[PDB]
RNA sequence: GUAAAUUUAACUGUUAGUCCAAAGAGGAACAGCUCUUUGGACACUAGGAAAAAACCUUGUAGAGAGAGUAAAAAAUUUAACA
């Protein structure tokens, strides 16, 4: 009961060219990481573009899913704006550990994750709906793996100290990534 | 770009579990190194190769010895992927004009001034 | 698009890299 | 008054190289030795007395 | 069209041969 | 044979030269630290102070 | 740490780039595709990867019915009580 529902609950409409780089689906995410507001959301965990049919898609689903009372959802996604020439479209990248969505409310992740992980598995990269709880305990539970692993090599420390001359088959972003992320594909298990 | 690695200071600062690993002691520092090429310079960035030659590795599994100071040290850094290095140890001490002709480099690293080729007693 | 084959090298690497879990010498289940 | 303060900042130290470094004179760090006669001893309240009522 | 290749246990250790050698060689330039 | 005791008295001899280029350039350097030292003192005091010092 | 460097006197030939790794810029975030840059290999050998220009090992100058090594062999079968 404590929480509120904005005047606008169901999620607002996308543009689908904006008003008025194969980089920018590589590596981590460095914003849109933290939860704003909102228990529940979906978690990025690759790279790539979205474009407009890819919005429309998702907040037709979500809208038809949700009650508006009982929960709202917020875009943290910004409007197409990369231009595609075959401008033949416009798309949004997006990095991985990016969340693209948020679902906060008088609701439960059992609730939610019902909508949000059908939505999950359209969008054109992994992704899985996370909550508050689940998410910490993804983090947390990569870094238990990190100190009790039992390996004593690990690519950051090879690749670092150039081990095996090992940097002349790998990349300059490799020494940042860590052997995590390889390409747009971010690979969880990988330490 | 492939380029030239500058390796972080930090992976050359041993550690008190490092040293008893090694055996090392950092308060007496080992004054020469025993240098052997294990790995080819085929296939490897030109500089490499030219350190190599410097360096007088040319040839693999032939020790070469080099002194353990910085400016050596910064060339072995940058093969240190192709060579294994070990310290020179002297259980006998250097070796004086009567010893030249004597001495022998053990696989352990050692340079005795005394190659009897005898069994030793008992 | 599509994972992208790695350099053989690099594969290796990754293989020699891979995260070992602890295991304990007695199984916790089996334990009071 | 930029000027002023402009000058007050170049005498100044600096960690970075500057014009001082190279051209300026390279001295003893140490005060210089007097070796002189001491100063005279002046009453600095009665001397400003006198000079305020001139 | 490339096939796959996989990483072989005796590929493995051979590599892991390398790292240590290497490491011992951090070492001995440490000091 | 010979070739080994050849290579090996070549091997020796450069053990003992860079050991004592070591060794004497070790020595060298802190020669100059303790002339350093003494160089200091040479100027502590030239001339007696006498100027408002008694 | 090394042994090459510049200059002078003469002179000749080669140079229509392929693949791999990396960073960009175009195509379709296709091509054994377009362009540039860094490095490697390939007209110098051999071993390995099934055959194998381009990956890995290794450099190449002979004889031996000796020896130590390098790279070098892919894994995996997916719950339930009422």
């Amino acid at each position: 009961e404590d929480v509120s529902i904005p005047e606008k609950p169901k999620l607002r409409f996308i543009e689908r060219a904006p008003l008025v780089n194969l980089s920018d689906i590589r590596g981590p995410s460095t914003e849109a990481t933290e939860f704003t507001e909102g228990n529940f959301a979906i978690l990025a965990l690759g790279g790539g573009y979205l474009h407009w049919g890819h919005f429309e898609m998702m907040r037709l689903t979500i809208n038809r899913s949700m009650d508006p009372k009982n929960m709202f959802a917020i875009w943290r996604v910004p409007a197409p704006f990369k231009p595609i020439t075959r401008i033949d479209h416009y798309v949004t990248p997006v990095k991985a550990g990016r969340l693209v969505v948020e679902m906060g409310g008088r609701c439960e992740f059992e609730e939610v994750q019902g909508f949000l992980d059908q939505v999950a598995h359209k969008l054109p990269f992994a992704a899985k709906a996370v909550s508050r709880g689940t998410l910490e305990k993804m983090r947390k539970d990569q870094e238990e793996r990190e100190r009790n692993n039992q390996n004593p090599w690990t690519f950051e420390r090879i690749a670092t100290a150039n081990m095996l001359g090992i940097r002349k088959v790998l990349s300059p972003y490799d020494l940042t990534h860590k052997g995590k992320y390889w390409g747009k594909f971010y690979m969880p298990k990988r330490v | 770009k492939f380029t030239r690695s500058r390796i972080p200071e930090k992976v050359f600062q041993a550690s008190p579990e490092d040293h008893e690993k090694y055996g090392g002691d950092p308060q007496n520092p080992h004054k020469l190194h025993i240098v052997t090429r294990i790995k080819s310079t085929r296939r490897r960035p030109y500089w490499e190769k030219d350190i190599i030659k410097m360096l007088g590795l040319e040839k693999a599994h032939t020790p070469q010895v080099h002194k353990n100071i910085p400016s050596v040290n910064a060339k072995l850094k940058v093969v240190k992927h192709l060579i294994r290095i070990k310290p020179l140890k002297l259980p006998q001490g250097l070796p004086a004009e009567e010893n030249m002709s004597n001495t022998c480099l053990k696989s352990t690293g050692e340079l005795v001034v005394q190659w009897h080729l005898k069994p030793v007693e008992q | 698009r599509h994972r992208r084959v790695m350099h053989f090298q690099r594969q290796k690497l990754m293989a020699v890299t891979e995260y070992i879990p602890p295991k304990p010498a007695i199984h916790p289940s089996c334990l009071p | 008054r930029y000027r002023r303060r402009a000058e007050q900042e170049a005498q100044a130290p600096h960690w970075w190289r500057t014009y001082r470094e190279y051209f300026g004179e390279k001295t003893d760090p140490k005060e210089k030795i007097d070796i002189g006669l001491p100063p005279p001893k002046v009453s600095r309240t009665q001397q400003l007395l006198e000079r305020k009522q001139a | 069209h490339r096939r796959p290749r996989f990483v072989s246990l005796r590929a493995k250790q051979n590599m892991i041969r390398r790292l240590e050698i290497e490491a011992e060689n951090h070492y001995w330039l440490s000091m | 044979q010979l070739r080994r005791k050849a290579e090996r008295e070549t091997f020796a001899r450069r053990v003992v030269l860079l050991s004592q280029e070591m060794d004497a350039g070790l020595q060298a350097w802190q020669l100059r630290q303790q002339k350093l030292q003494e160089e200091q003192r040479k100027q502590e005091n030239a001339l007696k102070p006498k100027g408002a010092s008694l």
